[PDB]
């Protein structure tokens, strides 16, 4: 399986004034995300966290708080200006994971080869009703 | 202790009052009711009631006080005692319906209710009458004059002979009659409140309708109903209902939030009726002049 | 965060980072005896001059009372967040990075055995600072507006 | 785990929930009950932080992905700091 | 704005409008009560709300009826 | 909150501990400073006015209407 | 010099266990010590009224 | 006079333990 | 509209007034003037610039009665997402002031949830609901005790 993930290089964040939006304690002590993309243009665009940076050249690389925001950026890349791009989970021993495409593959598209975790097959109305879960760990769509 | 000599013209006390920011001019104020400092009138109205029933010192009340702290100190002795191992009843135990229908129906509602119609014509009646009668003395006085017999005899037409009269002074012994259960009716003319000698009777009427609705159903004797039982025959013909009150046994006996809400139910309406019946029949003496309460 | 004037100048660095409270290398238990003195020396005033007594001859002697019982207050609440937020022999919390990129050593106070010792110095400097007020105050009293 | 998502056999495969999910929790798998041939699929569920619109666009009968809330983890609550 | 269109009222009434006599004493509408009860939130109650919404209450049965019906219908 | 103080010093008996003008006290001073210039101003920093601005400044004069009040300086 | 002296003289006060000990059981017998040997001229409540009451509308009740 | 002293007890000195004590058990971790 | 009703009717009747409940009590008006308004005048001055009553601890509780039920609509109106964000900008302020940098929440901050804001919104309207009209109903009637 042609999955070997991208493995997080040290590049050049983009130009910008720093603002009140950035990293809290929460980087610190639980986690934070960086999110590597490559322009072939130095242009303009908007933070995530309010204001606005400009991208330079080639490898860029930008760390944000959480996840919401990682791809809420990660949107707008990708549709504004038609750009790759990933993000991982950067922990405090420093074990980076991998994380966006998961596959190489954006996840609107079907890859031959993903699982298939937290289906039920059957229509919605067909659950069971409290009582017959009751005094145990199920629940009905459990 | 003074409320009593005058109801008329002593706002009942509830208690005292220390708070280390009030100024002078308000200590001042809050100082009524024949106290020495600040007091809180008490507007709950359970100055009449203890006078009503009998009670009539401070030394009653400071027994009344020790009494109901001691029942207080067991009834926690037996939420930690049933939750021990050989202590803790079984689910078939609380499950069980019927016999505890019985129970509540008969001794708990019933007996309850005998039991304070013997308090009322052997301590609370005889108050009324100028008889202070104690735990000290409770065997010597006789309730009626020719007491325990006319009963056994069956001529119990003689508990109702000479009721008290009409000129009648709440807390001595001038036009006190010998009755003890009778069947007036009206209001007591001075105190403006229900006759003693007829809530007497109810309570004593209502003592056996509980004890006989009692034994209806069946627990271990082979004789009464099965509730599960009268449920299902209860199918009207014509299918109107369906399939009845079939299986509803279970689903009340099994689904704890269902009996709750059932319990809620009576007990919201009871207490509506009480608050109705109350402020038109004044049950306790010197408690329709006092708007207030 | 950014760099404002507020946040960074030559005089700011140089007040807030030699107040007892950032001194990171020296005792805990004086850092919590300074603490105390000046907090305990500062709020005799108002309970002394605005309180419910102000107007009585017992106003020295009520508000030291007062103020004394608002350290003492602190110290419970300095005592419950040290036994709740250290564990006995867990190491500091505090940053041992400085601006410049040294590792410096981790501050004693972040550290149960350093915060019991914090409040000692606290409470002791706290009580002390508000007597010397009142003896100030009423000995030493001439040119004050009280 | 922290929310419990589920899609159920209705589903169409129009890859509008998978597009609608603002954490990438959704995404799509192959199936063989549909004509468009593929079932969304939720196999990342920690991440979830139970913004329904993940399930205002599924268009079916009643629904296709169903979100269930459970306990609250510090993702799961979207704290930043 | 509220009570700042509170404020105004009853500052002027107590301290500025009201009748004038023919010797030069003035007399205020509200009797100059502003500078002691309007510090106590009981006293915005007591002679503010209380005390000057007589007029409203009572216009019952003269032309002033419709500010009457108006108060109760705005409630 | 001050309002709240002096409603419950007031309703404990303790009128010497509210805030007003016959007890601790809070007089705003720069409103009374500036409605001073105002009222001197005729005088000197705009001699060409005979008088103030208004009637509302911290000295003058009322003026009367048929038996009603204009206006007279508002302390 | 005031090394030394501070940090022998506030060492009593430091085992966190027995300074919150202290604070509470100490402080909750000062304070009932000093209302309940407080004077009177300070506190309304401690003194009495001393003056007669006020009779309610209706006689008394 | 036994006012004087029970009070400030149940109104000081037992709500102090009170909320000291649980803040404790609430905030402990296991 | 029940206990109302009931306190009207006899308050009236103990005064020895029915004609004034027989004749006021067919429109709202009457309610408003001649039972609220009119009944509510001796339970207002319970403390004044003048002096104070028995009644003034009636007299605060009203007001108390007032100003709890005044906070429930804050919970019912205003719903979580806003104090949300608010608490965020407070949560960056405290991580970021010297001094204060050195006290950490153990539970991180959050606004309450939103069933819980009803059920808090609900009970401060209820508490100030039930406190409002017993001050008023037993002030109002002792005031008289008739
Ligand atoms: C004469 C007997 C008698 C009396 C006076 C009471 C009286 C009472 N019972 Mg009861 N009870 C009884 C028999 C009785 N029960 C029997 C035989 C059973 C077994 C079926 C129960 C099972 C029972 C339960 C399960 C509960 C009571 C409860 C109560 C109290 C409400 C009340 C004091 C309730 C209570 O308050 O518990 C203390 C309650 O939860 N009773
Ligand atoms: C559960 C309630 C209850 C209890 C425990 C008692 C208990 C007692 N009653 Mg009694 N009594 C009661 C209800 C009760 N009564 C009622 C409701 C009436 C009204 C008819 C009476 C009328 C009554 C009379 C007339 C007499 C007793 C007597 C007695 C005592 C001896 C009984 C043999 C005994 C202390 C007899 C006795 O000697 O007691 C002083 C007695 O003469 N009682
Ligand atoms: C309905 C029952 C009932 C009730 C509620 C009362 C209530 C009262 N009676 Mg009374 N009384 C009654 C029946 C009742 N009486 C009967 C039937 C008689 C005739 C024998 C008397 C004879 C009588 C006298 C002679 C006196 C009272 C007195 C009093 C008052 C003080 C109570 C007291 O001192 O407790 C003390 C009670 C006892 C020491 C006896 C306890 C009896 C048993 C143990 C009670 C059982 C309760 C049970 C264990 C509850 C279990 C709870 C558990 C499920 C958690 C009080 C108003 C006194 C009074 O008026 O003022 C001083 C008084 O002197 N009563
Ligand atoms: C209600 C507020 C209030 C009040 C009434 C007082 C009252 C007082 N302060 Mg104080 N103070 C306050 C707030 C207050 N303070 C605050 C907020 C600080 C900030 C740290 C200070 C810092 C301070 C110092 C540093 C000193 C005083 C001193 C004094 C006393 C002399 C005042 C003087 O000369 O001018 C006086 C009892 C002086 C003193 O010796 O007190 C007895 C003194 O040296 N104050
Ligand atoms: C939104 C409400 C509002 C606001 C913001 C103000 C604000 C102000 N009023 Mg004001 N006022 C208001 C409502 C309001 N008022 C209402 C409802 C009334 C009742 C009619 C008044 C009656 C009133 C009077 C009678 C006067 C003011 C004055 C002033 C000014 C005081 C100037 C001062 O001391 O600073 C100056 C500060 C410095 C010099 C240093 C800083 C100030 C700008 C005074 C004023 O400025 O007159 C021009 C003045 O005389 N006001
Ligand atoms: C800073 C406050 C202030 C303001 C608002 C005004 C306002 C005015 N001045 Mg003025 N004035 C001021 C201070 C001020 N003056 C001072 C400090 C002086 C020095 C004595 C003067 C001297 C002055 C003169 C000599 C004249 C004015 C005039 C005027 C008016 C044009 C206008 C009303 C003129 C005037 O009378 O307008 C009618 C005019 O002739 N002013
Ligand atoms: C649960 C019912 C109840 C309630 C609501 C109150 C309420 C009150 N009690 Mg009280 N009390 C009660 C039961 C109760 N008591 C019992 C059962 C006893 C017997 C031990 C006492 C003995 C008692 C004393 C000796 C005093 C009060 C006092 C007070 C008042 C101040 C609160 C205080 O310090 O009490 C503390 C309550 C306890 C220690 C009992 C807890 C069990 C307050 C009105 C004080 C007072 O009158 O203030 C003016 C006062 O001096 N109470
Ligand atoms: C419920 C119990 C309770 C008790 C017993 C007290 C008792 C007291 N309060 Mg208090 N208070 C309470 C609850 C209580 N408060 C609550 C819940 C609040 C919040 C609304 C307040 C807010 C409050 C304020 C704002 C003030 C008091 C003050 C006082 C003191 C009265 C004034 C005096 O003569 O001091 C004489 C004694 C002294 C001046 C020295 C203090 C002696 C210490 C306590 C020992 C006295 C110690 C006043 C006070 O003394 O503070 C300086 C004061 O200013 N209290
Ligand atoms: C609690 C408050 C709600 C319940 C109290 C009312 C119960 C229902 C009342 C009607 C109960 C009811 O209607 O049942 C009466 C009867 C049904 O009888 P049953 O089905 O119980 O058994 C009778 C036959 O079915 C077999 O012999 O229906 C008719 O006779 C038709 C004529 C109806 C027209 C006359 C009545 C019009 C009203
Ligand atoms: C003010 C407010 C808050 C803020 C309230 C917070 C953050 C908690 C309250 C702050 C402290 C805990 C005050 C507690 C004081 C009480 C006396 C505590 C008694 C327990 C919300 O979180 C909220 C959420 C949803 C709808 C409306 C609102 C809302 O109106
Ligand atoms: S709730 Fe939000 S995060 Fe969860 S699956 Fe739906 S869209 Fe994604
Ligand atoms: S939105 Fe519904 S139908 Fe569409 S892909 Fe998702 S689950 Fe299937």
């Amino acid at each position: 399986g042609f999955v070997p993930p991208q493995l997080d290089p040290s590049t050049p964040s983009p130009i910008f004034g720093g603002s009140t939006g950035g990293l809290l304690r929460k980087a610190q002590v639980e986690e934070f995300y960086v999110i590597t993309w490559t322009s072939p243009k130095e242009q303009v665009f908007e933070m995530p966290t309010g204001g606005a940076a400009i991208m330079r050249e080639g490898p860029n690389l930008l760390k944000l708080a959480r996840k919401e925001q990682c791809l809420a950026l990660g949107n707008r890349l990708r549709s504004k200006y038609k750009i790759a791009y990933q993000f991982y989970r950067v922990f405090p021993n420093g074990e980076v994971q991998y994380l966006h495409p998961k596959d190489g593959v954006y996840p609107e598209k079907v890859n031959a080869g993903r699982q298939g975790v937290g289906q039920n097959f059957r229509s919605i109305g067909k659950n069971v009703s409290p009582i017959e879960v009751k005094f145990t760990g199920k629940n009905s769509f459990d | 202790e003074s409320w009593i000599q005058d109801p008329l013209h002593v706002r009942p006390i509830a208690h005292a009052i220390w708070d280390p920011h009030f100024g002078q001019p308000a200590v001042e104020a809050f100082t009524r009711g024949g106290a020495a400092g600040p007091v809180n009138i008490a507007y709950s109205g359970v100055y009449q009631w203890w006078y009503t029933i009998g009670l009539r010192t401070n030394e009653d009340l400071y027994t009344g006080a020790l009494f109901l702290l001691f029942l207080s100190t067991l009834s926690l002795i037996a939420s930690w005692l049933h939750l021990q191992p050989k202590w803790k009843p079984s689910l078939s135990w609380f499950k069980n319906a019927e016999s505890r229908l019985n129970h509540h129906l008969s001794g708990l509602f019933g007996v309850s209710s005998l039991a304070w119609t013997g308090h009322l014509v052997h301590v609370a009646i005889p108050a009324s009458r100028g008889e202070y009668v104690r735990w000290n003395n409770f065997l010597d006085v006789l309730p009626y004059p020719q007491g325990l017999g006319p009963l056994l005899t069956g001529q119990w037409n003689l508990y109702a002979q000479n009721p008290d009269s009409s000129n009648h002074l709440f807390g001595t012994a001038q036009g006190a009659g010998t009755a003890i259960l009778t069947l007036l009716g009206g209001f007591h003319p001075q105190t403006q409140s229900l006759w003693l000698t007829d809530m007497a009777h109810h309570h004593l009427a209502i003592a056996f309708i509980f004890l006989i609705a009692g034994h209806m159903y069946r627990t271990n004797f082979g004789i009464g109903h099965s509730i599960k039982d009268l449920l299902e025959a209860h199918t009207p013909p014509g299918g109107r209902l369906g399939r009845g009150h079939k299986g509803l046994y279970d689903t009340i006996n099994n689904s704890i939030h269902f009996q709750l809400g059932l319990a809620l139910a009576s007990l919201g309406v009871i207490t509506s009726l009480v608050a109705q019946h109350m402020y038109s029949l004044p049950p306790y003496a010197f408690i329709a002049q006092d708007f207030t309460t | 965060s950014l760099e404002t004037p507020v946040t960074s100048s030559p005089l700011v660095a140089w007040y807030l980072s030699n107040l007892p409270a950032y001194r990171t290398a020296v005792s805990p238990l004086l850092r919590g005896i300074e603490v105390g003195l000046a907090h305990g020396y500062l709020l005799v005033g108002p309970f002394a001059l605005t309180g419910p007594l102000r107007n009585t001859p017992v106003h020295g002697q009520a508000g030291t009372l007062g103020a004394i019982g608002l350290v003492s207050i602190l110290s419970v609440c300095l005592t419950m967040y040290g036994v709740a937020s250290f564990n006995e022999g867990e190491p500091s919390t505090a940053p041992v990075l400085t601006l410049t990129g040294r590792k410096k050593e981790a501050d004693k106070l972040q550290t149960a055995e350093g915060w019991s010792q914090f409040t000692g110095g606290f409470f002791f400097g706290g009580v002390s600072g508000a007597v010397w007020a009142y003896f100030l105050l009423y000995v030493l009293d001439l040119p004050y507006f009280f | 785990m922290s929310h419990s998502v589920k899609i159920y056999d209705t589903c169409i495969g129009c890859t509008q929930c998978v597009r609608a999910c603002p954490t990438d929790v959704l995404e799509m798998i192959p199936w063989d009950g549909c004509k468009a041939k593929q079932i969304a699929s939720a196999p990342r569920t920690e991440d979830c932080v139970g913004c329904k619109r993940c399930e205002s666009a599924c268009p079916t009968d009643f629904l296709s992905v169903r979100v269930y809330l459970g306990p609250e983890t510090t993702r799961s609550m979207a704290l930043s700091y | 704005i509220s009570v700042v269109i509170f404020h105004f009222s009853w500052k002027m009434q107590s301290d500025v409008w009201g009748t004038i006599s023919d010797q030069g004493v003035v007399t205020h509408i509200t009797g100059g009560n502003f500078a002691q009860s309007s510090i106590t939130i009981n006293g915005w109650l007591r002679d503010f709300l209380w005390a000057q919404a007589s007029q409203v209450i009572q216009s019952y049965g003269s032309s002033l009826s419709a500010y009457g019906l108006f108060f109760l219908g705005a409630h | 909150g001050l309002y709240i103080h002096n409603d419950t010093m007031s309703a404990l008996g303790r009128p010497q501990d509210m805030f007003s003008d016959t007890a601790i006290q809070l007089q705003p001073i720069f409103a009374q400073w500036v409605q001073n210039i105002h009222a001197t101003a005729p005088g000197v920093t705009a001699p060409g006015a005979t008088t103030s601005t208004s009637l509302t400044w911290g000295g003058g004069e009322l003026v009367a209407v048929g038996g009603k009040v204009a206006l007279l300086p508002i302390p | 010099l005031q090394s030394k002296f501070f940090n022998t003289f506030a060492a009593p006060f430091t085992k966190r266990g027995l300074l919150l000990k202290f604070l509470l059981i100490g402080g909750g017998s000062l304070v009932a010590y000093v209302s309940a040997s407080a004077s009177p001229d300070l506190l309304p409540i401690k003194k009495g009224p001393q003056l007669p009451p006020t009779p309610g509308p209706r006689g008394k009740i | 006079n036994l006012p004087s002293i029970f009070v400030p007890l149940v109104g000081l000195v037992f709500p102090a333990i009170a909320m000291t004590s649980l803040f404790l058990y609430v905030q402990k971790k296991k | 509209w029940v206990t109302f009703y009931w306190h009207w009717k006899h308050i009236t009747l103990w005064q020895g007034n029915v004609s004034q409940f027989n004749e006021s009590s067919t429109y709202l008006m009457g309610w408003l003037r001649d039972y609220l308004w009119l009944n509510s005048s001796q339970l207002i001055n319970g403390y004044n610039p003048f002096g104070m009553n028995s009644l003034s601890v009636w007299a605060w509780m009203f007001l108390f009665g007032h100003l709890v039920w005044a906070t429930g609509f804050m919970f019912l109106i205003s719903w979580r997402g806003y104090w949300q964000e608010l608490i965020e900008t407070l949560a960056w302020a405290h991580e970021r002031t010297p001094l204060a940098n050195l006290i950490r929440w153990r539970d991180k901050p959050v606004a309450l949830s939103i069933v819980q804001a009803r059920l808090v919104g609900l009970a401060h309207f209820s508490v100030g609901y039930i406190f409002t009209y017993a001050a008023f109903l037993i002030a109002s009637t002792s005031g008289k005790f008739g």
